[PDB]
């Protein structure tokens, strides 16, 4: 079952659906880790995500 | 692989950033000496982690 709550049964379709989903979870996770590190490095200091010290 | 005390290090990274903003030299070239040093050391701790 994908992120979109739809089901996939065949091996040639699951491996392609999982490839979209793992690709979808990384770019969500990078949006998370950016906002975490933006929240940390605004507190402690250093380069933010935009490049602003 | 003998001995690495990052408690002595991640303090020392943080104090360099702490002493960067703290310094009161009143001169314009140490003010971009330390800023270039400290922005390395903060990024050094990040890039090590």
């Amino acid at each position: 079952t994908n992120d979109d709550k739809e089901i996939a049964v065949e091996l040639g379709n699951i491996l392609e659906s999982m490839k979209k989903d793992i690709k979808r979870q990384q770019e969500n996770t990078q949006k998370v880790k950016t906002a975490v590190s933006d929240f940390k490095l605004k507190l402690i200091g250093g380069e933010l995500s935009d490049g602003t010290i | 692989y003998p001995e690495i005390n990052i408690k002595a290090m991640n303090q020392a990274v943080n104090t360099i950033w702490l002493l960067a903003q703290r310094q009161t030299s009143g001169i314009e070239i140490i003010n971009d000496k330390v800023k270039r040093i400290s922005a390395y050391s903060r990024e050094f701790d990040e890039m090590m982690r």
